[PDB]
């Protein structure tokens, strides 16, 4: 099965230099046609680079002109979008993808790219607890809410994985700061709310931060 | 997966509509079989209410080598008579490709552009598509590949 | 280049039709992809009309002029995701701006419940409040933050869960923040809401500021 | 940092010149924790803060 496998996405500060690798297996990319694109959280699809076969010769998007250098080493299986001069305009998910004719069949899952002057830091958890007045029928709703971080992501998990009902954890959210926050919370019996623990675990990878919060009434 | 291709190239770039092609076409063949290659050029437009494909010409290669081999296949031009008039002056696509005993196994389309030779005629055109002052410029240095896996054996 | 609607609700059944305006008028130029949150799209029509392999039948693409469509001959729940037109033009590849296509149902009433910024957080000088609203269709939803009944801008920030799969509903997270000395300078603070399926706003709030 | 409190439990890392630079971040990151720290190792490199109810 033909795969592809995008590398080398992290943090840089503006005007930074990274480089990605988009690494190949099922497939030699000398006989085909290979781009990079791109999705700031929430937008469209925006492409950058192609590399065609044969001749290499490429094609950049106007933004990305003389910043950006798509290339391959074709005894490596492999290309690298090259990204020099960058902007915060740049902070997305870098896609590279397989040519099929003029569309694009096989696609990477993708690699975060933050250009920021932010540094890197783990998260503040502080708790969204349950009242006693908010008995609806006999059900409530306690939350973790879990506050400035940087760089994306955070992953959010509720009683280690076994409370998978009516929880919904939020999009994060760019502040004045800089920093990141997101909230997650879960509605449940309001019977259960006093025997019951509930405890939200928190991994930020980024600064190598896993923590669990127990939520509970005041 | 047997003949994979390392080049193409358009000798005869930019030509006049009427000229014909020159494609040198570099390509390499692992494990050689007996039933022959058929290497076919087919042009393909796209006008107001129609998306006509036409093949071009088509050659056959033989015997078939292992190895790395370059053979040039000329084609014959398109006919003016038999497209509409608009694919004379604009954008158009053709797709080299190439088949093993019935069984297409690649296929590689170039963008292609057409347009008069005269700066005025191209400023105001003629009212009648005058074919000998149209001049192609095909965008070899681009292929558009497809591939498929073909049985063979 | 030009896609629209950029937004479509509809059932299961449905046949939908997603259209896409490019400058050129080459067939062969033209995909269009699939995309699910957190995966990478998936082709579906390539050069305007051919069938990708793999795509269900109900799938189709055609080209007049200088438009193209796609179409769903009957929606399907699998194929409630957003959709993107690609022009692989002669010097640049384009996408068109997107078409997100969301499940209609009845209109739901979001439970709104408040909550109080935690002692943990005042002890570094800053206080969140956040009102969140619980399971609301549709996504047209306006919440009002009033501290002391003095109507609050500029401090609020709320992101939007996406189309849950279970209720098709939406939830919201709006969070107030302030600097820990105007929390305590206050006393009630409330989040008053008027989706459209609440007749009258409906405010919760709480007290000890 | 092994952080264990009432209500919290986890970890973070960070590295630095000295362990004091590194105490000093990691006290930044009482996220009010840090009110019951027992605030503790050179050898392992870890620094651990407990509370009790």
């Amino acid at each position: 099965e033909v795969q592809l496998v995008e590398s080398g996405g992290g943090l840089v500060q503006p005007g930074g230099s990274l480089r990605l690798s988009c690494a190949a297996s099922g497939f030699n990319v000398s006989y085909y046609s290979i781009h990079w694109v791109r999705q700031a959280p929430g937008k469209g699809l925006e492409w950058v680079a192609s590399i065609y076969p044969y001749y290499g010769s490429t094609s950049y998007a106007d933004s990305v002109k003389g910043r950006f250098t798509i290339s391959a080493d074709t005894s490596k299986n492999t290309a690298y979008l090259q990204m020099n001069s960058l902007r915060a305009e740049d902070t997305a998910v870098y896609y590279c993808a397989r040519g099929y004719g003029w569309a694009l069949d096989y696609w990477g899952q993708g690699t975060l790219v933050t250009v920021s002057s932010a540094s890197t830091k783990g998260p503040s958890v502080f708790p969204l607890a349950p009242s006693s007045k908010s008995t609806s029928g006999g059900t409530a709703a306690l939350g973790c809410l879990v506050k400035d971080y940087f760089p994306e992501p955070v992953t959010v998990s509720w009683n280690s994985g076994a409370l998978t009902s009516g929880v919904h954890t939020f999009p994060a959210v760019l502040q004045s700061s800089g920093l990141y926050s997101l909230s997650s919370v879960v509605t449940v019996p309001s019977s259960s709310l006093g025997t019951q623990t509930y405890i939200c675990n928190v991994n930020h990878k980024p600064s190598n931060t896993k923590v669990d919060k127990k939520v509970e009434p005041k | 997966s047997i003949v994979s291709l390392l080049g193409i190239k358009v000798l005869n770039n930019p030509a006049k509509f009427t000229d014909p092609y020159e494609f040198e076409i570099t390509f390499e063949c692992l494990e050689s079989l007996k039933h022959d290659l058929e290497w076919k050029l087919t042009y393909v437009g796209s006008s107001r209410s129609l998306d006509h494909d036409q093949e071009l010409d088509s050659i056959l290669v033989g015997p078939v080598p292992v190895g790395v081999n370059k053979f040039v296949f000329s084609a014959d031009p398109p006919s003016a008579e038999l497209i509409p008039a608009s694919e004379l002056v604009s954008v158009t696509v053709i797709l080299l490709s190439c088949s093993y005993d019935g069984r297409e196994f690649v296929r590689v389309g170039y963008y292609v552009n057409n347009e008069y030779d005269e700066e005025e005629l191209r400023e105001n055109p003629p009212a009648k598509v005058q074919v000998d002052h149209i001049v192609r410029n095909i965008l070899a240095e681009k292929p558009r590949v497809t591939r498929f896996n073909i049985v063979w054996d | 280049m030009t896609q629209s609607p950029s937004s479509l609700s509809a059932s299961v059944g449905d046949r939908v039709t997603i259209t896409c305006r490019a400058s050129q008028s080459v067939s062969s130029a033209v995909a269009w992809y699939q995309q699910k949150p957190g995966k990478a799209p998936k082709l579906l029509i390539y050069s305007a009309s051919s069938l990708y392999s793999g795509v269900p039948s109900r799938f189709s693409g055609s080209r007049s002029g200088t438009d193209f469509t796609l179409t769903i001959s009957s929606l399907q729940p699998e194929d409630f995701a957003t959709y993107y037109c690609q022009q692989d033009g002669w010097s640049l590849i384009t996408f068109g701006q997107g078409t997100k296509v969301e499940i209609k149902r009845t209109v739901a009433a979001p439970s709104v419940f408040i909550f109080p910024p935690s002692d943990e957080q005042l002890k570094s000088g800053t206080a969140s409040v956040v009102c969140l609203l619980n399971n609301f269709y549709p996504r047209e939803a306006k919440v009002q933050w009033k501290v002391d009944n003095a109507l609050q801008s500029g401090n609020s920030q709320e992101s939007v869960t996406e189309q849950d799969s279970k209720d098709s509903t939406y939830s919201l997270s709006s969070t107030l923040t302030l600097s820990k000395a105007d929390y305590e300078k206050h006393k009630v603070y409330a989040c008053e809401v008027t989706h459209q399926g609440l007749s009258s706003p409906v405010t919760k709030s709480f007290n000890r500021g | 940092l092994v952080i264990n409190g009432r209500t919290l439990s986890g970890y973070t890392t960070t590295t630095a010149v000295d362990a004091a630079t590194a105490e000093k971040v990691f006290k930044q990151y009482a996220f009010g924790n840090g009110v019951d720290g027992e605030w503790t190792d050179d050898a392992t490199k870890t620094f651990t803060v407990t509370e009790k109810p």
